[PDB]
């Protein structure tokens, strides 16, 4: 909250996937989101 | 000037030491220099000659021959690769660069001033070695030009404008230099500055200014003669779209109807002839776009501003030629169809926002809290612009509600915008007046302006007005039968006047050597209004099948027009072939059945009556031609002359196009019925009789006779020569109408009786073989191979397409008897005839025939051509 006008670096989403347990996870300019997701196995996943 | 040109480049030496190589100071460091040296006394040292001025014109004369010694026209350069190396040699010489520096050192306005300086004849010396020598192409380049130096010397010419700044020497000679720079843009380069907008600021810019010098007053005549090309070049292929400020600056300027309004005329024509479905289309112009609504509001502004003006206008032959063809092109173009505590609230809520948006925009650019709003540290107390910036920033807001309170939204934010652009604008004059200094060029409105500047007051009124539909508060200035309604009846109101007149002008006495106002008054509607309405019918959709009550004002404009011809033909001298074609016109337009449905009953029946007149001097002329009185005859009584003269020459072309048109739109069963068919029978017998009786007046109107009775018969959609097979037809008289009807009506209870001069089907069908047993031609019996063969032909066209042959379950009802065996052989006997008439050379009329029979060429049997079609080919081979 406020960081459409005060952040003048703009807004770095980092997304982190961990392939042995199939976790995707999300930081917002190192803030940890809430939400998750769990994959598949064998599951081929592109950044986009 | 290839000697010239030699000797030059042998020896640099005759050229100036700035040009030289040896100093390479630069033509345009040359005329600075030469500037300093005219400010300077000490520079222009001790009937005295200026030591600047004479360097300029040095160098000027120096640069003329260089442009006149260049090669003469682009194909003798292509052509001649010595030219080819002139050209590069001359380009080497002088760079463009300094050329454009040198077209933009503009001059001094002057409260006289001396003529030392910068001269007219000096821009006009280097344009010229740039038009000539460098060549002017490149459409960036073009607008480089334009913007650099050519558009501020038009800027100046629209301050020189005044009486005494034209009284200005300085004004003269620019206006010469002016027209040796604006003939440039046309001649070289009308289609690209008008194919591109790149800088559309600069286009409107220059399309302003140069209408602000054509509103010139010291100008000479071939001066503005070439100022007003300029314009018609310019608009007539510019995009549409993007001249709408000037078409606004015509809309005030053309109802004036002053001697500089012929200019405006011609713009006016042009545009809209030339993009006509911009304004009318529902694409428009293709990718040209549409009128938006606000241009059609313009054009129908101006089009009646021009209707009411020329209305009121003494009738002037040029003035209203010229003027015709602008209004013909608005009509064309415009589309048939076409139709506080608040405020106080707002500005705190815009304050709060406001200071919102600073802090934002501040705290983004990296700015800190402090006590002085200077930006060199960054430091502001509204968190650039301190509280008593936006304290002095809400007066305008306030200012601005308070004009536009007193006076969509992005209409209403540009107005403000421009209200603001002229207050800044009156305070800075007020400024220049009390520092007495020259005036800006900023003084003049947004318009004349470039559209650049406008943008800067555009963005804080849209900002301004967002923030005023957030608050919720809206703010302003404060049918399709309808559009043709109000035009048309302007016309309708022009015939009442006109009939008023005519009415008048009969019942006084004519005054000898005293012209009636009266009649000026119909002469300037029929070489005016008359000439319109024609043009009105082409190009619009007013019969509304593609205002139901806009056909039935078209009926009555029509029978009002074909009453006043049939009384008063004589008095349109000159003006009753134009009227007679809009009679021809009204009637290709008029919807007949619109006449009998959604149409108002005394119009339908002054239609009747009009028809009726119509039957009753045809009978005239029947009676008058069997007693022998024609044009020919020399003792013809007035009266008489006239009611032959009318019939022959209007009345009879007139209904043939009301009747083909009835035949083509299948209009005859619905406004052709009982009284109506009672006088088309009467029309019938006075067509045939005319016909029939062999005065060499009848011959001469032979063609317009035989036109009107095939006319009428293709319309009619009852049987009238069926005299003895009418019974069987549902939709005849004497099938619908009772025998004492038919009586009160004045028709026997004989169809023979009805029609006893005109011979039967069956006697038509003896009396065609007699034809095709004795060969008749024109020269013997022209009554029925040239005048009535086509008669007989639409006579068995329309039968055959109602006959048995064509409806064999109807075959019964079909009163005719006509089929294809029967079409075989009408078709048959007239190439009989054409085979008697091949070897002759009077055969004029044979192509009359082939017309004729063009319509019933492909519905016959195939068995034709052996029998006929062979011979009349092979003795044609022959």
């Amino acid at each position: 909250p406020g960081q459409g006008r005060n952040n003048s670096n703009g807004l770095e989403i980092g997304c982190v996937v961990d392939a042995a347990s199939g976790l995707l996870t999300f930081i917002a300019n190192g803030k940890e989101l809430s939400t998750y997701y769990q994959v598949e196995p064998s599951t081929k996943l592109f950044p986009a | 000037a290839n000697v010239v040109v030699r000797l030059l480049i042998r020896r640099p030496e005759c050229f100036g030491p700035a040009l030289r190589g040896e100093g390479g100071n630069g033509l345009l460091a040359a005329m600075e220099e030469a500037i300093k040296i005219a400010e300077d006394p000490s520079r222009d040292g001790p009937d005295t000659i200026h030591m600047g001025n004479a360097i300029m014109t040095f160098y000027a004369a120096l640069i003329d021959l260089l442009g006149r010694c260049a090669p003469e026209m682009h194909l003798i350069h292509a052509g001649k690769g010595e030219a080819i190396r002139i050209r590069s040699i001359l380009r080497s010489l002088i760079p463009l660069g300094d050329l454009v520096g040198v077209i933009s050192i503009a001059f001094q306005m002057p409260e006289p001033d001396m003529s030392a300086g910068f001269c007219p004849d000096h821009k006009a010396a280097m344009v010229l070695f740039l038009d000539r020598v460098y060549g002017i192409e490149v459409q960036d380049f073009l607008l480089h030009l334009l913007e650099v130096g050519f558009l501020p010397d038009l800027r100046a010419a629209a301050s020189l404008d005044t009486a005494a700044l034209s009284a200005t020497d300085m004004a003269l000679a620019l206006n010469r230099y002016l027209c040796t720079a604006v003939l440039p843009l046309l001649t070289r380069c009308a289609p690209l500055f008008a194919g591109t907008e790149h800088h559309a600021s600069l286009i409107d810019s220059l399309l302003h200014t140069v209408y602000r010098l054509s509103k010139g007053c010291s100008l000479t005549k071939a001066q503005r003669d070439s100022i007003e090309v300029c314009l018609l070049s310019i608009c007539g292929q510019l995009r549409p779209s993007m001249m709408q400020h000037l078409l606004r600056r015509l809309v005030f300027d053309v109802p004036l109807l002053n001697e500089h309004a012929k200019m405006p005329l011609k713009l006016l024509t042009n545009h809209y002839e030339r993009c006509w479905k911009y304004y009318c289309l529902p694409g428009g112009w293709g990718n040209f776009g549409a009128a938006s609504e606000e241009e059609l509001h313009l054009s129908r502004k101006l089009f009646w501003g021009i209707f009411d003006a020329l209305s009121q206008k003494k009738y002037e032959q040029e003035l209203f030629k010229l003027a015709l063809p602008c209004l013909s092109a608005v009509a064309g173009a415009l589309p048939p169809d076409y139709m506080p505590e608040k405020l106080e609230y707002f500005i705190n809520k815009y304050a709060e926002h406001s200071h919102d948006k600073w802090s934002m925009d501040k705290l983004a650019n990296g700015w800190i809290y402090g006590e002085i709003y200077s930006d060199s540290s960054k430091i502001q107390p509204l968190m650039l612009l301190s509280e008593k910036e936006k304290e002095i920033y809400r007066w305008p807001i306030k200012e601005s509600l308070k004009t536009m309170l007193a006076w969509d939204l992005h209409a209403m934010a540009e107005m403000m915008a421009e209200n603001y652009h002229n207050i800044w604008a009156k305070k800075k004059k007020l400024e220049l007046e009390s520092k007495g200094g020259g005036n800006h060029p900023l003084l003049v409105p947004y318009d004349t302006l470039t559209a650049k500047e406008k943008a800067k007051d555009r963005e804080k009124a849209q900002d301004i007005f967002k923030f005023l539909q957030i608050s919720g508060y809206v703010v302003s200035r404060g049918i399709e039968k309808r559009f043709a309604y109000s035009f048309l009846q302007q016309l309708i109101r022009y015939v009442d006047e006109a009939h008023q007149y005519i009415l008048e002008f009969d019942g006084g006495s004519r005054s000898k050597g005293e012209h009636f106002p009266y009649e000026q008054e119909i002469k300037f509607f029929a070489k005016v209004v008359l000439p319109l309405i024609d043009q009105y019918f082409k190009n619009h959709r007013l019969y509304f099948l593609s205002s139901n009550k806009e056909k039935e004002m078209v009926t009555s404009l029509f029978c009002k027009l074909g009453v006043l011809v049939r009384h008063r033909i004589s008095l349109f001298g000159n003006d009753a072939t134009s009227i007679v074609n809009c009679l021809h016109i009204l009637g290709q337009t008029l919807d007949a059945r619109t006449v009998m449905k959604t149409g108002l009953d005394s119009v339908k029946s002054a239609l009747r009556a009009f028809l009726d007149n119509a039957a009753e001097d045809l009978e005239k002329t029947m009676e008058n031609l069997k007693q022998g009185q024609f044009t020919h005859t020399r003792s013809q009584p007035k009266g008489v002359t006239q009611i032959i003269n009318y019939t022959t020459v209007a009345l009879l072309p007139m209904l043939s196009s009301l009747f083909e048109h009835i035949g083509q739109h299948q209009f005859g069963e619905d406004l052709i019925l009982e009284d109506v068919q009672v006088s088309c029978y009467r029309i019938l017998t006075s067509l045939y009789a005319l016909g029939t009786s062999k005065s060499i007046y009848v011959e001469r109107q032979r063609s317009a006779l035989g036109e009107c009775l095939a006319a009428f018969a293709g319309a009619f959609p009852i049987a009238f020569l069926e005299t003895h097979l009418d019974k069987h037809n549902v939709y005849s008289i004497y099938n619908t109408r009772s025998s004492r009807e038919r009586a009160a009506l004045s028709l026997p209870a004989n169809v023979e009786d009805v029609c006893p001069n005109i011979p039967s089907l069956e006697k038509l069908m003896t009396e065609i073989i007699e034809l095709a047993e004795s060969g008749i031609r024109y020269t013997q019996m022209p009554y029925m191979m040239e005048v009535v063969l086509p008669m007989l032909c639409s006579y068995m066209s329309r039968w055959w397409e109602h006959g048995p042959e064509n409806h064999p379950e109807r075959a019964e009802m079909c009163c005719t008897a006509l089929n294809s065996e029967h079409m075989n052989t009408l078709l048959g006997n007239i190439l009989k005839i054409i085979y008697n008439n091949l070897g002759i050379d009077e055969g004029a009329w044979m192509k009359r025939l082939a017309v004729f029979s063009q319509p019933i060429i492909n519905k016959v049997k195939p068995q034709l051509l052996k029998t006929h079609f062979l011979p009349l080919m092979e003795k044609l081979k022959k």
